[PDB]
C-alpha cells in the first residue's frame, strides 16, 4: 500500500 | 453565483488555518538549507490539510495519494506567493530571500529555476489575496486524477465545492471581471507541468551525487 | 454570460471547421498502422488551427511552438471523443475500434494506456458535445505556457476570448449546472499529466526498437 | 529556430 511506503507522511498525518 | 453563509465560513477556516541551519562544503550545507524548508512545508501542507473540510473522511490511504502528489504544487503556489517583481526573488520565512541565481547554488538545475520564476512571474499579476490562494492549494490537493486515488468521486465532489466556494469569491472581489475565476484554475494547468518538471528535477539529482533527506525522499523517490 | 452574436459565429466557424494501410512483423506493421493515424491527425489540427481566428496572425515560429506541443493534447481529447462506455473501446474513423489492449499490440505500454482510458471515461461522464469540444481543442493549442513561446501575451489573451465563449455556451447548454464549464476546464489540468505520460511513453520507444515516422518524431523526439 | 528544426510542420503551415 503506499501506507506502507509513507512512514514519515504517515506519522506526520496521525498527530 | 452568489457566496453562501457555508461557503463564508468555509474560506475564513481556510485563511485562519494558515496563520532550521544557517546559510566545497557550501555547497552541500546549501542544498541541505533549501531541503530543510521544503521539509517544513511538508508538515504545513499536512497540518493545512487536516483542516480541509472532508479531508480525514477519506481513507488514510487517500489522504498520503493526495498529499504525495499535491505537496510540490503547493509548495510552487506557496513560492509564487511570496514572488517580489522588483528583486526577482522569492522571500521564504521573513527574512531570506532567493533569487534564480540563489536557486542555482542550493542545488536545483537552471531547467526546473525557469520555469518557476515564469509561473510565479505570471502568477503574481493575478496579484491573488490569502482566500484565493487557500482555495487553489484546497483544488490542487483535491484532485481526483492524482494515481492510485480510491474514492475519485468523494475526492472530485469534494473539489467542487471549493470550485464554487472561489467561483462565488472571486465574484465579490472581481466583479467587474468574468475572467478572473477562469485564470486562476488555468494556473492549475501549469502547476501540472511544473508538477513533471520537479520530476526530471528528482531524477536529475539521482544521476548527481546528492540525495533527498528522509520526508522529501519518501514523497519524490521512485522506488520501484 | 450572455453569448454574443460574435461568439455565436466563432463557436459556429470552429464547429463547421471540423467537417491508410491494413490492421512479429505483424508487431512492426501494427505500430504503422497507429503512427499513421497520428500522421494524419496532425494533419486536421494544422487545418483546424490555421482556422482558428489569431492564429495565423501570430509568428510562424509561435504557430510551430503552439502545435509541436498541443498536438498529443488535441489527439487526446479527440481519443475522448469517440470512446464508446459499452466495449471500453476507442473507435477512430468510422469501422476501425480499438481497446486497451488493441493499443497494447499497436506499441503502447500499460503505463500510459491506463492513464489514456480513464481519461476517456473520465469525459465521457462529462458528455461533451462538438462546440464543447472544439472550444477545448482552441483553448489547449492557445496555452501561453508552453515552451519558446514568444508573445505569451498575445496568446493568453487568444485562450480567454475562448474560455469566455465557452462559458457563455455551457450557460445555454446547462443552465442549472454551474459546475459543467469549470469541470470542462479542469479536464485541461488531467491533459497535462497526459501530455508527459506521453513523454515516458516516447523515451521508453527509443529504448526499445521502434522508431517514429518523420513527421511524429519532428514533433515528439527530443533531439538534443 | 523551432522553424528550422520542424520542417515537414512548417510546410503542413505552409499550404
Ligand atoms: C518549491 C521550490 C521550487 C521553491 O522548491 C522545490 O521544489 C525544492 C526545494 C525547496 O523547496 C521549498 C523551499 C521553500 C519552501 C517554503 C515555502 C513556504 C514557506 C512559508 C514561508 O516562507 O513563510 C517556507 C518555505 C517550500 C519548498 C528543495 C529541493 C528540491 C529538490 F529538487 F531538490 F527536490 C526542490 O524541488
Ligand atoms: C492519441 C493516442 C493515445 C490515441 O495515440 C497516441 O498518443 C499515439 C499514437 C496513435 O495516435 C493517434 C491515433 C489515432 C488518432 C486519430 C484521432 C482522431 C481521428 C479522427 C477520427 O477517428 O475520425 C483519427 C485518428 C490520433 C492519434 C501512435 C504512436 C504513439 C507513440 F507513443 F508511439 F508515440 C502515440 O502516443
Amino acid at each position: 500500500s503506499l501506507t506502507e511506503r509513507h512512514k514519515i507522511l504517515h506519522r506526520l498525518l496521525q498527530e | 453565483p452568489q457566496l453562501s453563509p457555508e461557503q463564508l465560513g468555509m474560506i475564513e477556516k481556510l485563511v485562519a488555518a494558515q496563520q532550521v541551519t544557517p546559510w566545497r562544503e557550501a555547497r552541500q550545507q546549501r542544498f541541505a538549507h533549501f531541503t530543510e524548508l521544503a521539509i517544513v512545508s511538508v508538515q504545513e501542507i499536512v497540518d493545512f490539510a487536516k483542516q480541509l473540510p472532508g479531508f480525514l473522511q477519506l481513507s488514510r490511504e487517500d489522504q498520503i495519494a493526495l498529499l504525495k502528489t499535491s505537496a510540490i504544487e503547493v509548495m510552487l503556489l506557496e513560492t509564487s506567493r511570496r514572488y517580489n517583481p522588483g528583486s526577482e526573488s522569492i522571500t521564504f520565512l521573513k527574512d531570506f530571500s532567493y533569487n534564480r541565481e540563489d536557486f542555482a547554488k542550493a542545488g536545483l538545475q537552471v531547467e526546473f529555476i525557469n520555469p518557476i520564476f515564469e509561473f510565479s512571474r505570471a502568477m503574481n499579476e493575478l496579484q491573488l489575496n490569502d482566500a484565493e490562494f487557500a482555495l487553489l492549494i484546497a483544488i490542487s490537493i483535491f484532485s481526483a486524477d492524482r494515481p492510485n486515488v480510491q474514492d475519485q468521486l468523494q475526492v472530485e465532489r469534494l473539489q467542487h465545492t471549493y470550485v464554487e466556494a472561489l467561483h462565488a469569491y472571486v465574484s465579490i472581489h472581481h466583479p467587474h471581471d468574468r475572467l478572473m475565476f477562469p485564470r486562476m484554475l488555468m494556473k492549475l494547468v501549469s502547476l501540472r507541468t511544473l508538477s513533471s518538471v520537479h520530476s526530471e528535477q528528482v531524477f536529475a539529482l539521482r544521476l548527481q551525487d546528492k540525495k533527498l533527506p528522509p520526508l522529501l525522499s519518501e514523497i519524490w523517490d521512485v522506488h520501484e
